[PDB]
């Protein structure tokens, strides 16, 4: 039904789908919309129930963390393809140093257009109605990857150690560390970011 | 509008094959070579209007006829 | 080699294809969406430049060219629907039949594939004209 | 005594901050000192020329441009001391070249150190309260940042030309093209906007 494709590699054709199909996903108001659609991954706590007794909904530090995760990828591109997004979410291949951070969710701006419109970018961020507080992010430059092999980043490294593992428990400890890092190198300090484990889902890069 | 049109592009291109019948080129047109080269709007418009690529480079009628293209 | 057939002939899946792609079609925010693909042929006007006083309706016709302008219209969107997950190929209506019942893909309001279970309008049965105020399904 | 302008890149954070807080209370400030009322001098909406039909209010196109609108800044400035702006307002250099718009005024969100929450930069943008709309910019000519074989540029030369010009008529003219080109770059397209007489007061950037 779908495949998954590189940030870099999406064309303008294609990224402009996504351009105006995350713009449609904010609108949509529904529980399938993406401001419900966000509080899935954390607050507000829905998880136990909707009782005030509640807990992050997203599993951590658990083995069930990376199921959770992947199925929560699949309600967004279902939700972009009800959108009418022509491909699935592209994935930001953090192992790789980047020099810059992805164009397609940086520009604040997306100008181009057959209209030429000046728009703001849905990828580029949205905000938590709840808090009615702005997402935020706050970025390492460190990111930019550098190292000796060059080739072999410290999310290579980790990765990869992750990767020699038979046991799915053993990779899954290591797995999720390595995760941990971009939430880490977006979010930065900001209380509402990607650092955040309630306020992260909000960011649009948490799909890429 | 398109499933019309496609039945209509559907008998040009029957009209094409006769025409190799007759020994005619399909994708030559002896007529209005003026008209063939120029390209056609919007086609011709790319991005942002346009964001086809095929039908952009595709835009002079001279290339149309081969569909194959 | 992507196939166009009669419309008769299409499969559910196929037809299933089309319904669900030319809906996100419609849909699409895009310059390619649907909408603005629909300026190409008529209003608004789109042929001096997008933005000129005075515009003129893309139609080539009446010229020779015209057969070729069609060509690339009906490929514009035969591409749009491939990003929409278009299986096959824009169907053809062969109107030199004669037909006592106009096809069922384009003529039902609502379209209850059976797949999904659910019932949405049959975005083949019409459109909306957005820029015209006539919020009309297209009559 | 005397407040200094100085450039916005110059700016401190401290000051910056003075002038984020300043302008973002002058907004609210409903008085005719407020900031919705200054914008009214400059243009719509007009009143310039009194009972007889209205025009836009502001010289243009005549050697008396220049004073109009220096006189229009000390009114704005005046106005920023009542928010408790700490320094004069800052000017951007157009002439130079910027590899990127200015830090203050460019971003849409300006963020607060301390996790300070990401709000809308009250430089990037004001409204428009008699049109209800919002004031947006659109830099369609991105270009004209770094453009130079060397220090000179387009608007060096625009404006050196008018610099060697005894007479002040004669500079007028040549200045006045320069000034108007800003406007152009910045407000683009759009109706509401440092391109449109009327509606660019409103824009903070006229300011700077
Ligand atoms: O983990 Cu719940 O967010 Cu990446
Ligand atoms: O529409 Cu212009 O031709 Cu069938
Ligand atoms: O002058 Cu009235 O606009 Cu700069």
């Amino acid at each position: 039904n779908k495949v998954r494709h590189d940030l870099s590699t999406l064309s303008e054709r294609d990224i402009g789908s996504l351009k105006y199909a995350l713009s449609s996903l904010q609108a949509d108001t529904s529980a399938d919309g993406f401001a419900a659609i966000a509080s899935f991954h954390g607050l507000p706590a829905k998880c136990n129930d909707s009782h005030n007794n509640e807990v992050a909904c997203c599993i951590h530090g658990m083995p069930t963390f990376p199921h959770w995760h992947r199925l929560y990828t699949l309600q967004f591109e279902q939700a972009l393809r009800r959108h009418g997004s022509s491909v699935a979410v592209p994935y930001w291949d953090w192992t790789k140093p980047i020099h810059n951070i992805p164009h397609l969710f940086t520009d604040k701006e997306y100008y181009d257009v057959w209209r030429n419109k000046v728009m703001p970018n849905p990828f580029a961020r949205g905000y938590v109605p709840s808090h009615d507080t702005y997402t935020v992010r706050d970025v390492q430059e460190g990111l930019f990857h550098l190292t000796s092999t060059g080739e072999h980043s410290a999310l290579l490294n980790q990765a990869l150690l992750a990767l020699e593992q038979h046991d799915y428990c053993d990779f899954a400890v290591q797995f999720e560390v390595m995760h941990n890092t971009i939430h880490y190198l977006v979010g930065g300090p900001q209380v509402y970011s990607l650092s955040s484990l309630h306020y992260a889902s909000y960011d649009p890069i948490f799909f890429i | 509008f398109y499933i019309h049109h496609s039945q209509t592009d559907r008998i040009w291109a029957i009209w094409q094959s006769l025409q190799r019948f007759r020994g005619l080129s399909g994708s030559e047109a002896n007529c209005a070579v003026n008209l063939m080269k120029t390209p056609l709007k919007p086609f011709s418009f790319g991005a942002p209007y346009n964001l086809n690529d095929h039908t952009h480079d595709f835009s002079k009628p001279e290339d149309t006829f081969d569909y194959q293209k | 080699v992507m196939i166009r057939k009669d419309i008769t002939q299409l499969d559910k899946r196929q037809q299933l294809s089309l319904v669900k792609a030319l809906e996100s079609m419609k849909a699409d925010h895009s310059s390619d969406g649907f909408q603005a693909i629909a300026s190409f042929h008529a209003l608004p006007p789109l042929c001096p430049s997008p933005a000129a006083s005075k515009r003129f309706a893309c139609c080539v016709h009446g010229m020779a060219t015209f057969p070729q302008w069609h060509r690339l219209y009906t490929v514009q969107f035969q591409d749009s629907l491939r990003k929409h997950g278009a299986v096959v190929g824009l169907p053809y209506w062969d109107w030199t039949l004669p037909r006592s019942e106009l096809p069922e893909l384009l003529t039902v309001s609502t379209i209850h594939d059976p797949e999904t279970g659910r019932d949405i309008p049959n975005p083949f049965i019409g459109s909306k004209i957005e820029f015209e105020g006539e919020n009309v399904h297209t009559k | 005594e005397n407040l200094v302008r100085k450039s916005v890149e110059h700016l401190t954070q401290e000051e910056t901050l003075d002038l984020q807080a300043a302008l973002r209370e002058l907004q609210m400030d409903s008085s005719s000192i407020g900031f919705q009322k200054i914008a009214a001098a400059h243009g719509a909406p007009a009143s310039c020329v009194h009972k007889d039909t209205s025009i836009a209010c502001c010289i243009h196109g005549m050697p008396t441009f220049p004073h109009w609108h220096r006189a229009y800044v000390v009114h704005m400035e005046r106005a920023l001391q009542t928010k408790r702006r700490t320094s004069g307002l800052p000017y951007w250099d157009w002439t130079e070249p910027i590899t990127q718009l200015p830090s203050l005024a460019a971003d849409p969100v300006y963020i607060d150190s301390q996790g300070g929450k990401a709000h809308t930069n009250y430089w990037y943008r004001g409204n428009i309260d008699f049109l209800d709309k919002k004031t947006n910019r659109a830099v369609d000519d991105r270009l004209f940042e770094k453009v130079k074989p060397g220090q000179h540029t387009h608007l060096m030369e625009s404006v050196l030309d008018a610099l060697e010009q005894d007479e002040f008529c004669k500079f007028e003219i040549q200045f006045e093209l320069a000034h108007n080109a800003i406007h152009y770059l910045v407000g683009g397209k759009h109706d509401y906007s440092m391109a449109n007489l009327e509606y660019t007061a409103y824009d903070p950037i006229f300011f700077l």
